[PDB]
RNA sequence: GGGCGUGUGGCGUAGUCGGUAGCGCGCUCCCUUAGCAUGGGAGAGGUCUCCGGUUCGAUUCCGGACUCGUCCGCCA
RNA sequence: GAAGACAUUGUCAGGUGGGGAGUUUGGCUGGGGCGGCACAUCUGUUAAACGAUAACGCAGAUGUCCUAAGGGGGGCUCAUG
RNA sequence: UUGACAUUGUGAAGAGACAUAGAGGGUGUAGAAUAAGUGGGAGCUUCGGCGCCAGUGAAAUACCACUACCUUUAUAGUUUC
């Protein structure tokens, strides 16, 4: 365990000299090599909200059209011939639907920017079109990753106390024990300073 | 240290498993040794026993008990 | 000679008892230990003076290695063995051969 | 068997992830000179040994194969 | 006087070491050597219409190649004029 | 012949290496700057300076939460000359 409540268990009420959202980012190492195969994964299980301002473009235009614009955010259709070229820059998760299995004509020219192509990485074409919504908005590092590491994602909202990171942190950072091997430290993470713009410094 | 064999420039004249030269060990101690030379010496007495005092790179020392 | 990456094969893991499919690589040897008692029993007759006490094989004559698949359950990951004729060139990827094209 | 390197025009080679890549001899053709030689230019000449991956984009970085060269190693 | 915890000496370890030691340095074969392989094999013939059958007899071949050039099915008919 | 250990005791400096804290920096492309990363989004801010929706650049540019690499340097710890 890393804490129970040591270290962070009110260390984020009172410094309230900005109430404005505060994200704060969870920094760590681990070194690897330049192979390409497992890193950047694990989209984990986490019941904090996020309130961002992201966008969800589903691509599905039946009648459920405004179902999924009360369960989302954006709804889209098949007249990819001149729609995006360089719109696409604000986001933390997409969506997609039955549709978008050929849409390789609009893939190649925008796709390649935040490169939210959709290979293996990125399964947008999902069936259960009423369980991913609510929860997985929460923001998630799935994407692909650099030369040495990519691990930063927001564990919580500075609305937002440890009365639910007591519970979703040992559920959340057994990170990469089911692909990847053990050159990795166990549980490599460790030195963490709170701060998304104003928080103090505290040190394990 | 060891027991270099005396043969004149190393040659043994036979098989290789007999070819060594240096790294061969007597199988006797150094204090037997030394209780050899010390009887020799007083060849009147008899040796009892013998006991390490001191060493250095060169040199093993002993003390000889002998009875008259 | 040009061998599939899959095969459909028998597989007797006393829970398939069938024909399942196996991922197939090549067989590598593998390092040969210390503590074997062979290796332990060399060194030990190699020590001391006396020279090379075992033979070492100098007339080669093959000019090739047999080639052993080494076949991975995929249920069960019951590990099969079968060996292959002689060939110079062994290739796993399979770019399959096509009939009426140009050269 | 391990470790360390090399492969580029007809030839000999240099090379930054922004290069089908600069050079020097071969060929042509201009220029210079009264003219010949010497000199100076330009034009053709390289699917960068081959195949994949990485990268926004590789001769260049990584992985595999072929050939060559050092050092070490050696019980069927 | 010099020299000094370095030399030296001891033990292991790597290099060098025909100065020295021990040993080895195929077979068939119209002598042996050089050549070849008739040394493990395959087709036809020699071979005398069962089988067997020699020669450094004759004419050749093997140490590979193929995810199809393996297996099953269907359709079709080739060289040549 | 070379190394290690032992023989083998007693002192000084100097120079590294590794950890430990700090320090600034970086090519073509162009947006709004010699652009080496990273997740979030517009504000904390002496300025409305920097960025937001604005363009474009492989990349967004206040802000680091970690420093991707350095030595150009400073102190005390371990170790090697
Ligand atoms: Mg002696
Ligand atoms: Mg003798
Ligand atoms: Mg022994
Ligand atoms: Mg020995
Ligand atoms: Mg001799
Ligand atoms: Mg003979
Ligand atoms: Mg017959
Ligand atoms: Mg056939
Ligand atoms: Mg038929
Ligand atoms: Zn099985």
């Amino acid at each position: 365990v890393k804490e129970l409540l040591k270290y962070s268990n009110e260390t984020k009420k009172r410094n309230f000299l900005e109430t404005v959202e505060l994200q704060v980012g969870l920094k760590n190492y681990d070194p690897q090599r330049d192979k390409r195969f497992s890193g950047s994964l694990k989209l984990p299980n986490c019941p904090r909200p996020n309130m961002s301002i992201c966008i969800f473009g589903d691509a599905f235009d039946v009648d459920r059209a405004k179902s999924c614009g009360v369960d989302a955010m954006s709804v889209d259709d098949l007249k990819k011939l001149n729609k995006n070229k360089k719109l696409i820059k604000k986001l933390s998760k997409k969506y997609n639907a039955f549709i978008a299995s050929e849409v390789l004509i609009k893939q190649v020219p925008r796709l390649l920017g935040p490169q939210l192509s959709k290979a293996g990485k990125f399964p947008t074409p999902v069936s259960h079109n009423d369980d991913l919504y609510g929860k997985v908005t929460d923001v998630r590092s799935t994407i692909k990753f650099q030369l040495k590491k990519v691990l930063c994602l927001a564990v919580a909202v500075g609305n937002v106390e440890m009365e639910e990171d007591v519970l979703v942190n040992q559920i959340l950072m057994s990170v990469n024990f089911f692909v990847s091997l053990l050159k990795k430290n166990w549980q490599n993470v460790g030195s963490l300073v709170v701060k998304s713009s104003m928080g103090p410094a505290f040190r394990l | 240290g060891n027991r270099k064999r005396p043969v004149p420039k190393g040659a043994t004249y036979g098989k290789p498993t007999n070819q060594g030269v240096n790294e061969l060990k007597y199988q006797r101690s150094l204090r037997a040794t030394a209780e050899e030379r010390v009887g020799r010496r007083a060849a009147n007495l008899r040796v009892l026993n013998s006991y390490w005092v001191n060493q250095d790179s060169t040199y093993k020392y002993f003390e000889v008990i002998l009875v008259d | 000679v040009n061998v599939p990456k899959t095969r459909k094969t028998y597989c007797k893991g006393k829970t398939c008892r069938k024909h399942t499919q196996h991922k197939v690589t090549q067989y590598k040897a593998g390092k040969a230990s210390l503590f074997a008692q062979g290796k332990r029993r060399y060194d030990r007759k190699q020590s001391g003076f006396g020279g090379q006490t075992k033979p070492v094989f100098h007339k080669k004559a093959k000019t090739t290695k047999k080639v052993v698949l080494r076949l991975e359950c995929v249920k069960c990951k019951t590990r099969a063995q079968l060996t292959l004729k002689r060939c110079k060139h062994f290739e796993l990827g399979g770019e399959k051969k096509q009939k009426g094209q140009a050269l």
